[PDB]
């Protein structure tokens, strides 16, 4: 009955390419240390908002739209356990 | 050709067990009085899911007597406001408007989420075969992390 | 060089420092034979911004094994605790542990390229008919350290709590992306369970916001 | 015979600030110590 989980490699594929690889490891460092609860909102968005500052509007899109997926997911299979491949 | 110390400085303490007046009451009969906060019982006011969308009500909103559990809470907020952003590639077919749902709770909603952001890569892998009641985040915890830079 | 000719004037600051900083400043007199009148200020006013520094740092660890949890309650506690060791300007460590932090303290030092730096030493939702604006304290919001600014003052205007807030945010989106993410107005107003005009101006603010599409 | 050996001129006077760029930290030195002491700490860290 449950229905089948949501594809997620395009929509992290362009979060990697939009961000590019320079500062891609400062966004992802701060972004799991605020999950793990080790920063407050006024510290998260002070490192962050240069990163996904742009102008045609494309990389907060896919910010919000990589969170959105994730949560959806969450009444949805299981998926295979592990890192995943890609 | 002298440094000094660089060891002590560069630690982060947790959120002590005893508040301040308590411990000044180890000195006398002074604990005969009782400050426990209603809706911080267990020392955690927060980080506690309570309550869900059906007792809400406009004379409770007012109270934070709901929550919606601490790893949901940050991964929500975590969204950054702009100036649509739910639209699934495949959800648009009435194949999948014809699909149904179960019925989790937040005890397992945030177990899912754990899971979840392991498979991307967010969190670190399980060992080989959360500490949000450090209170981490604290105004004064934000404040050491700069000094500790400086 | 050094100004050494102005007895009063060398004497007064010397007189106005404290005890550890006096001793600090007695001990790296012989050197400036060498520097000129700048780098003896700079090489000087270093030694004091680590002092002072590692004066607050400690003083901060202390206050979080208390288990105080708040900038304010910190300098409320210290004043209480010298009563009671009683009962039984600022210096450079009182100005760092303010609530407000010095200008010259957000920034680095020395950029990332290594090179110290050259001076070393929106969306207004209108107010709603019949509705009083509560103050937000930390005392009272227990999750008020996550909701962004651009969200702080929609909780202000709407006389709403955090958490309540964030429970009718996750329905919302609930209800949107099991749909594609479109809703008609009133399906946002039944969402919400509230008066009217309180639903429909969180709803205007998602939209603009960009997390829905009205339908 | 001795005195050759100090015979640069700055063994005995203080620069002056009118000179000009006279600091005896100039960025261009300075650059390389504080990469040097940064490598100390370091390997006393490794060390403790």
């Amino acid at each position: 009955l449950v229905p089948p989980r949501i594809d997620l490699e395009p929509i992290y594929t362009a979060l990697k390419a939009a961000i590019g690889a320079e500062q891609w490891p400062v966004y992802k460092e701060t972004l799991t240390n605020f999950l793990i609860g080790r920063l407050n909102q006024a510290e998260l968005s002070e490192r962050i908002d240069p990163i996904l500052a742009s102008q045609d509007g494309q990389k907060e899109h896919l910010h919000n739209q990589l969170i959105a997926a994730i949560y959806a997911n969450v009444t949805r299979e299981m998926p295979d356990p592990g890192l995943a491949p890609w | 050709r002298e440094r000094g110390d660089r060891v002590t400085p560069f630690i982060m303490p947790k959120r002590g067990k005893k508040h301040y007046t308590e411990i000044w009451a180890e000195e006398d009969g002074a604990m005969a009085i009782d400050s426990s906060p209603p809706g911080g019982r267990d020392r955690l006011p927060p980080n506690q899911a309570r309550g869900s969308i059906d007792n809400m009500d406009d004379e409770v909103a007012e109270t934070d007597k709901l929550s919606v559990g601490p790893l949901l809470t940050r991964l929500l907020q975590a969204m950054r406001p702009e100036n649509p952003a739910t639209f699934m590639p495949e959800s648009n077919t009435e194949a999948w408007k014809k699909a149904t749902h179960p019925k989790l709770d937040y005890n397992q909603v945030d177990e899912r989420i754990k899971q979840e952001l392991r498979h991307i890569g967010f969190l670190p892998l399980p060992p080989s075969s959360a500490e949000y009641d450090g209170h981490y985040d604290d105004e004064v915890a934000a404040r050491l992390r700069v000094l500790q830079a400086r | 060089e050094h100004n050494l000719l102005e007895y009063r004037e060398n004497t007064k600051a010397e007189k106005k420092r404290s005890r550890e900083e006096r001793e600090l400043l007695n001990k790296a007199k012989p050197f400036a034979r060498m520097m000129n009148r700048h780098d003896f200020e700079q090489f000087c006013q270093g030694l004091i911004d680590e002092l002072n520094l590692r004066q607050a740092i400690a003083q901060l660890q202390e206050w979080r094994s208390m288990r105080i949890g708040d900038l304010k309650s910190g300098e409320k506690y210290e004043q209480e605790k010298a009563l009671r060791i009683q009962k039984s300007p600022p210096s450079g460590a009182a100005l760092l542990v303010a609530p407000e932090l010095p200008a010259r303290y957000k920034e680095p030092i020395i950029d990332a390229n290594g090179f110290p730096r050259p001076d070393a030493n929106k969306y207004v939702p209108p107010p709603v008919p019949g509705v009083q604006p509560m103050n937000l304290t930390q005392d009272n919001a227990p999750d008020l350290h996550l909701l962004t600014p651009e969200e702080i003052k929609l909780c202000e205007t709407l006389r709403i709590q955090p958490k309540p807030y964030i429970m009718i945010k996750e329905q919302i989106l609930k209800e949107a992306v099991k749909g594609n993410g479109s809703l008609k107005k009133k399906q946002a107003k039944e969402i919400c369970r509230l008066d009217s005009q309180k639903g429909g101006r969180i709803f205007d603010f998602m939209v603009n916001a960009g997390w829905v599409v009205k339908a | 015979q001795i005195g050759a050996v100090f015979d640069d001129e700055g063994i005995t006077k203080c620069p002056r600030v009118e000179d000009g760029d006279t600091s005896i930290f100039g960025r261009e030195i300075m650059a390389e110590l504080i990469k040097r002491e940064k490598e100390a700490w370091d390997e006393e860290v490794e060390e403790e």
